[PDB]
């Protein structure tokens, strides 16, 4: 599964 | 002048806390993070004496302290076009989001010391008039070496009040319901959601919301093994009504939470 960064 | 009272080095993390580069402080060969944040690209501003300033200088300063779960502000400068901030850098250092991708899902106990030590420094913030309004692994340092996790990036940040909040500007997949339906949160209750949300990330391996929808959903799908007392404490964080969520006493006062590792019992079990 893709897991990543998310911007703010 | 800056380039007289340190040696910058290059840039850290190739820009991924923004612009921020290795430096040290050379009156003591001290280790420091220079943060460079442009005028131009700040939305709130403070005041300091009449000094107007961004607003994440403003909370930096009103949470440095010995307390060792927020970075620390050691000094900043004015430039024509931006800000420059220095902070403490701690050494050696892995943040929360990298900590969890290299090791997947989190046994619990140390998911218990890691989010034990987030609530300490986030009632810290609260305790000095700051609220972070972007708490999530990726802007949770570890201290691998003291087993001791520091908060970073005040940038979204807000002073503290009781009062409802119209504006956000922190990471929506850690936002609470109120907000993506009404555009309205109280802080505390927003930053207990935004908890919830590290706590499942922790001891599932990644967040559990992506969308929208599911963050309105009210349902919380445990992709791995996760005790019922972790469950329900995180279920409880993530009440879609905000009053229904726990406040920081309940959250520390509940079973899953107690007999914590110290800082340096998790270093030594789990860090080295
Ligand atoms: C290695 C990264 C940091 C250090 N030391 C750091 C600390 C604070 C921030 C921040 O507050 O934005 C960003 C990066």
């Amino acid at each position: 599964r893709k897991r990543r960064r998310h911007p703010s | 002048p800056l380039e007289s009272q340190y040696q910058v080095g290059p840039l850290l993390g190739s820009g991924g806390f923004g612009s921020v580069y290795s430096g040290i402080r050379v009156s003591d060969n001290l280790p420091v993070a220079i943060k460079h944040v442009e005028k131009d690209r700040i939305s709130d501003w403070g005041e300091l004496n009449g000094t107007r300033v961004p607003m994440e200088v403003v909370l930096l300063k009103k949470v440095s302290s010995g307390f060792s779960g927020v970075i620390r502000l050691l000094d900043w400068f004015e430039r024509p076009d931006s800000f420059v901030l220095i902070l403490e850098r701690p050494e050696p250092v892995q943040d929360l989001f990298d900590f969890i991708t290299e090791r997947g899902a989190l046994q619990e106990e140390l998911a218990r010391s890691f989010f034990w030590q987030v609530l300490e420094a986030v009632r810290h913030c609260h305790n000095c008039g700051v609220l972070h309004r972007d708490i999530k692994d990726e802007n949770i340092l570890i201290d691998l070496n003291r087993g001791e996790l520091k908060l970073i990036d005040f940038g979204s940040g807000a002073l503290l009040k009781d009062t409802v909040y119209t504006d956000f500007d922190g990471t929506r997949v850690y936002s609470p319901p109120e907000w993506i339906r009404y555009h309205r949160y109280h802080g505390r209750s927003a930053a207990v959601w935004s908890l919830g949300i590290l706590l499942y990330d922790m001891v599932c391996g990644d967040i559990p919301f992506e969308h929208d929808e599911e963050i309105i959903g009210g349902q919380v799908f445990f992709r791995q093994r996760v005790s019922s007392e972790c469950q329900h404490l995180i279920r409880w964080c993530l009440a879609l009504r905000p009053s229904d969520r726990p406040t920081f006493e309940e959250i520390q006062n509940h079973p899953w939470m107690q007999d914590v590792l110290l800082p340096q019992e998790t270093a030594e079990i789990h860090l080295h």
